């Protein structure tokens, strides 16, 4: 009766989605950007090796003075990287070593991980002691914590196995907005440059889109035919990119609510693990399992170039503010700075 | 050369 | 007495030898040397055995040369010097190298706990730059006493030791004897001892590690088994020809042979040696060409 | 050489770092990894009991030999973006209750789970220490409920030593890869305190077949 | 069942709150981050590489 | 976090004396340690440096062959072994803690200071060794060096430090410009790599002490002669 009535209008509204979509998909980006010329081939070379992790690593995340980075592996590390010098910064044992993901605050003050402990800890770089010891240990979650990504040294937005999003308050260690809506485990986030907007990726094949404040999800995105591992806005906003099982990684734009692009190749078939845009947002950089570094034109989906060099699994990408380097970490235990 | 097959050899013993 | 003559056959035959093994070994070392240089644990003492064997048969042709001509030897001093050395700490830096091979083999495999914190102490880099240390010095009399020059009852130019510089009549015999038993003691006979221990142990393990029952676990028992008898007397066929002449070739000198025995002993003595050059063309196959991993990896680089 | 007086205790300070992380690494390279997999209401915490809210680590020593068994239930999350963190354990500890036999069924749960993580292509040359779990309770169920419940096609007795050999190989029959994995089996009970020197057995054989391999005898 | 319809009437909801918003063509859309990738094209030193002189990793 | 020196005293000249410096509250281990000291009429002179570790160990020339500057860990304390005093050794001596890595803030917390009473350098110029000041007022402090110290790698090893008459010195600002943690924000620092100045916006009774310049960028550390304000 009313579970038949409801059920039929969500698969109606299902139907309205999908007519306003189409309706607005009057050209595609690659007919607009047919004759905006071709970037050409992009030749990165390794400019650092940052040697030091001796398990996989799993993630890093550039600090906001495009000089500092924070890389997580399952040693129970992790490793506070001056880039420029390959010096170590600091190094952090880890309670639990099954660290999956890990972030550096925008103010430099604090780094963040977490994992299969679900438990994403803040740990403060700047003390009056001189070491580095977790200011909070942010329990709640019912999964693994798959990313975090801080908003503020008191904000901090996480995702894990348990198919939620949560932001905490870091100071009271509460979750002050619980974003759900996925079925699936969430496996990335990424936040928007304003950081009133973010997005997640799950292991449903969709990306939503949530207001931070709100707590609601605006859009749903679907497109993928398997998990999403890896997500990142494009530099303005207003657009974002997903990498997900299926060898694909797709361009999908807020505003006209509509997938844009796809990013694929038939001589690629392995899944995709990382994704980020470069300063202009011309370039698309993702991570593949099979070992390289793809270099997409956000533009056309031509391959703009590949980094090589890796002898095992790319697990993380990270581009630095400023746009001067791309660092990839990888299951080799190794971390490498390209330009 | 007093070995008998110094010589005729790379192996100078 | 007896008169002493060369074998007539034997100047085509030997340096015809130093060709086949010079180039069988250079490719089987190079390819060897290249993928773990450019590319597992004790991979240090592969690419060790490898230089070791890639680079003591490497002056062969020099030899081959030399002996083609009648025992001519038209590259000077210098060679005379450097090739007699270089082919000398090989044989010590080979017979190490394997060596540390079944050292290092039988803490990993005998007691892999007991002896976790010790190989981590004294293998590896520590075993390789001792062999190549010991080795330098224990050839060390070689790269001096070898020289060159012409004696006139020859009229040709040919290598040799004449310890002039360190003996006299009186002691003279003794030199040649007391370098040809150390030489031999610490080449081979302590060598080989700790290669038939280690992989005694390491024999002794897989029996008891491999249950017969199983099919798969009697084929992985028999060929680790089998590949173990074979590293231990592929040693021993390819060095103790060589260890077995010069030793009763030297002791001739003391004891009373009946001449053509010792004549044997010179016309043989040369193909002996040049079974030495076979274990460094053997080596490549046996210690890095066993591991399948390892082959297919080679393949994949080599195209 | 060109650095700052500050610069060079930088690269003083990272050195020692790499000091710390080296020596860290010994020790860990050294200590047993193991991951302990198991059904819902399987005897895993009578396995723990003896070698004694995510990941649930046991950390425990025998015979000089260092142990961490890494409990991964309550992680009720997708295996396949988690379980490979656990690709180079030095061996899988899963546990399978006997007396399930008679309880989709639960035993063809534990083979289904069993089958999924035994030919996984993360674990291809990780071994498996396979406790088969209240071997008491079954000698006394086996007597009553015969084990064609859950094995129809099973031809035998009724009783301890054949059905609980069958249901060990029925287990068995799952690896895939016999040539490159053994599977260490094993009958505990609540009071069977030689749980520990069976791992340490099964453990110890581990590490001396990986070594074989790492050697290039292989 | 309750919890069957409780999880509907959030679907409902929520694909209420998707449908109801306001969008523009991907025409335009495409042609805004097409616009911003010349715009900042200068600035990245990705896509435009820098001198040996002005690169922080030279 | 303190440091407590202690052994000072009265020696005779030519005789011997170790120092001791209690370190608690932080990560001793950490840091590297200076000893740092103040004649009785005179600013402050470098004596000796131990890094964290022990790795690396600096004395000033005044000080080679005479003094040992030493490290306990597990103990948390830091000794210097003097022998053959000199009448030019009489000094407090401060226990000064420094803590090097890119964005750190090193020689930001000093000790109280024992009393030991004895019965190519890069040259830092004070030339003003008394400012009068009134409060409310803003006041600027100037330091020149015989030596650039802007780096090739864009930092340039200016330190500031504030002596209260009661008090041991305090860090005002690291590496020229940076603010060091707990210093109110009406100090600030800029310079050219040879003339520096220091500028407080608006001064206050708290501020009122012997301002020291230091340069970082080689070894020996050396110190201005130090200007005083007067309020």
């Amino acid at each position: 009766s009313e579970l038949d009535q409801l059920r039929q209008e969500a698969e109606q509204l299902k139907n309205q989605i999908r007519d306003a979509r189409k309706a607005c998909a009057d050209a595609t980006l690659s007919q607009i950007t047919n004759n905006i010329d071709p970037v050409g081939r992009i030749q990165m070379r390794t400019r650092r090796t940052l040697r030091g992790h001796l398990a996989k690593i799993y993630a890093m995340h550039w600090g906001t003075d495009s000089r500092l980075l924070v890389s997580a592996s399952q040693d129970g590390k992790l490793i506070i990287w001056d880039s420029y010098t390959t010096n170590k910064v600091h190094a952090i044992p880890l309670r639990s070593s099954w660290v999956m993901t890990c972030a550096y605050a925008p103010s430099g003050n604090y780094v963040a991980c977490g994992g299969l402990d679900n438990i994403c800890s803040i740990y403060n770089l700047k003390t009056r002691e001189g070491n580095v010891r977790v200011s909070r240990e942010l329990a709640g979650h019912t999964g693994y914590l798959s990313c975090c990504r801080f908003l503020d040294d008191n904000q901090i937005v996480t995702s894990s196995g348990d198919t939620t999003c949560a932001l905490w308050d870091i100071e009271t260690g509460q979750q002050t907005t619980t974003f759900t809506g996925h079925t699936g485990d969430v496996m990335s986030l990424s936040l928007a440059p304003d950081t009133r907007l973010f997005v997640s990726g799950a292991c449903d094949a969709s990306a939503k889109l949530w207001d931070v404040r709100e707590g609601m999800c605006r859009q749903t995105f679907t497109g993928h035919e398997s998990d999403i591992n890896a997500i990142c806005f494009f530099p303005n906003g207003n657009a974002f990119a997903t990498g997900s099982d299926d060898a694909t990684c797709r361009l999908f734009d807020l505003r006209a609510d509509q997938e844009l692009m796809t990013y694929s190749h038939d001589n690629i078939i392995c899944g995709i693990t990382s994704v980020s845009f470069s300063k202009s947002g011309r370039l698309l950089l993702a991570g593949y399992d099979d070992f390289n570094c793809n270099v997409w034109d956000a533009l056309k989906a031509d391959r703009a170039g590949v980094l090589a060099g890796h002898d095992n699994r790319v697990s993380c990408l990270g581009v630095t503010d400023d746009g001067m380097a791309v660092a990839t970490g990888s299951w080799d235990s190794f971390l490498k700075i390209w330009n | 050369c007093r070995p008998r097959l110094c010589h005729k050899g790379p192996a100078p013993f | 007495e007896c008169e002493y003559t060369d074998w007539k056959s034997s100047g085509a035959l030997i340096p015809a030898i130093y060709m086949l093994v010079f180039l069988l070994g250079t490719t089987g070392n190079g390819l060897v040397l290249w993928t773990v240089f450019r590319s597992r644990s004790a991979d240090i003492f592969i690419a060790s055995l490898a230089v070791a064997d890639l680079t003591f048969v490497v002056t062969l042709p020099l030899w081959a040369t030399y002996t083609y001509r009648d025992y001519d030897w038209p590259f000077g001093t210098f060679f005379c010097k450097l090739s007699s050395y270089l082919i000398f700490v090989n044989m010590y830096a080979s017979v190490f190298c394997l060596t540390g091979l079944s050292f290092d083999r039988y803490l990993a495999i005998v007691r892999p706990v007991a002896n976790a914190r010790l190989r981590l102490r004294v293998s590896g880099a520590v075993a390789t730059a001792v062999l190549w240390v010991l080795a330098a010095l224990l050839a060390m009399p070689v790269m001096v006493l070898r020289t060159t020059g012409d004696l006139e009852n020859t009229t040709k130019v040919q290598c040799y030791m004449d310890y002039s510089m360190v003996a006299t009549v009186s002691s003279e015999w003794a030199w040649e004897v007391g370098l040809g038993v150390s030489s031999t003691t610490v080449g081979f006979v302590v060598p080989f001892t700790i290669m038939l221990t280690c992989y005694f142990f390491i024999a002794q393990t897989i029996a008891g590690h491999f249950r017969k029952e199983r099919i798969e676990g009697l084929r992985k028992r028999r060929r680790l088994l089998s590949i173990i008898v074979v590293l231990v007397v592929t040693f021993a066929l390819c060095w103790m020809p060589y260890h077995l002449v010069k030793t009763l070739y030297m002791l001739g000198s003391l004891l009373h042979w009946p001449c053509d025995f010792d004549l044997f002993l010179m016309n043989i003595f040369p193909y002996c040696t040049c079974i030495s050059y076979v274990n460094s063309c053997l080596n490549p196959f046996l210690y890095a060409f066993f591991d399948p991993r390892f082959r297919q990896a080679c393949t994949s680089m080599l195209c | 050489c060109t650095l700052s007086a500050e610069d060079k205790a930088a690269v003083e300070r990272s050195k020692m770092i790499d000091r710390n992380l080296r020596e860290d690494g010994e020790k860990a390279a050294r200590e047993v990894k193991l991951l302990l997999l198991g059904a819902g209401e399987s005897g895993k915490n009578t396995i723990v009991k003896q070698m004694k809210t995510g990941i649930v680590e046991t950390h425990f020593t025998f015979k000089d030999l260092h142990f961490k068994m890494f409990d991964v239930g309550a992680q009720r999350s997708e295996r396949k973006k988690w379980i490979h963190c656990f690709e180079g354990v030095t061996a899988i500890i899963f546990c399978v209750a006997l007396s399930d036999y008679d309880l989709m069924n639960r035993m063809h749960a534990s083979m289904k789970l069993f089958d999924s993580i035994c030919n996984n292509k993360w674990f291809t040359d990780t071994s498996i220490i396979l406790f088969l779990n209240k071997k008491d309770l079954f000698e006394e169920k086996i007597k009553k409920s015969p084990l064609t419940i859950c094995y129809p096609e099973y031809a035998g007795s009724n009783t301890y030593e054949e059905a609980a050999a069958y249901i060990q190989c029925q287990f068995e029959d799952l690896n895939k890869r016999k040539d490159t994995k053994e599977i260490y089996t094993h009958f505990t009970c609540s009071t069977d305190t030689k749980n520990v020197q069976f791992v340490f057995d099964a453990v110890t054989d581990v590490i001396i077949k990986n070594n074989l391999k790492d050697c290039g005898l292989f | 069942n309750t919890a069957s319809i409780a999880q509907a009437r959030k679907l409902v909801e929520q694909l209420k709150m998707e449908a109801n918003i306001d969008r523009i063509k991907v025409s335009k859309a495409a042609a805004d981050l097409m616009a911003y990738c010349e715009a900042h094209a200068k600035e990245d030193p990705l896509l435009t590489p820098v001198p040996a002189s002005e690169n922080p990793f030279r | 976090v303190q440091l407590v020196e202690s052994g000072g005293g009265l020696v005779q000249p030519g005789g011997s004396r170790k120092l001791s410096c209690s370190a608690s509250g932080f990560a001793f281990s950490s840091f590297g340690m200076h000893w740092v000291r103040q004649a009785p009429e005179k600013g402050l002179e470098w004596v000796a440096y131990i890094s964290s570790g022990s790795g690396t160990i600096y004395y000033a020339d005044t000080v080679k062959g005479r003094f040992t500057i030493s490290r306990d860990d597990p103990k948390n304390t830091l000794f210097l072994q003097m022998t053959s005093l000199r009448s030019e050794d009489t000094a407090m001596y401060y226990c000064v803690r420094s803590i090097y890595y890119y964005g750190s803030s090193p020689f930001d917390f000093w000790g109280q200071g024992t009393t030991l009473t004895v019965s190519s350098d890069i040259v830092m110029t004070q030339a003003t060794s008394s400012v009068p000041v009134t409060p409310g007022e803003s006041v600027s402090i100037s330091c020149r060096s015989s030596k650039s110290l802007l780096h090739s790698n864009g930092n340039t090893y200016l330190y500031w430090f504030l002596q209260r008459p009661g008090q041991s010195p305090q860090l005002l600002i690291y590496r020229m410009s940076n603010l060091a943690s707990g210093v109110p924000d009406r100090f600030s620092g800029s310079g050219s790599g040879t003339a520096f100045t220091l500028t407080i916006s608006r001064l206050e009774a708290e501020d009122v002490g012997v301002y020291y310049c230091m340069q970082h960028l080689e070894y020996p550390l050396t110190f201005g002669a130090g200007t005083k304000l007067e309020l």
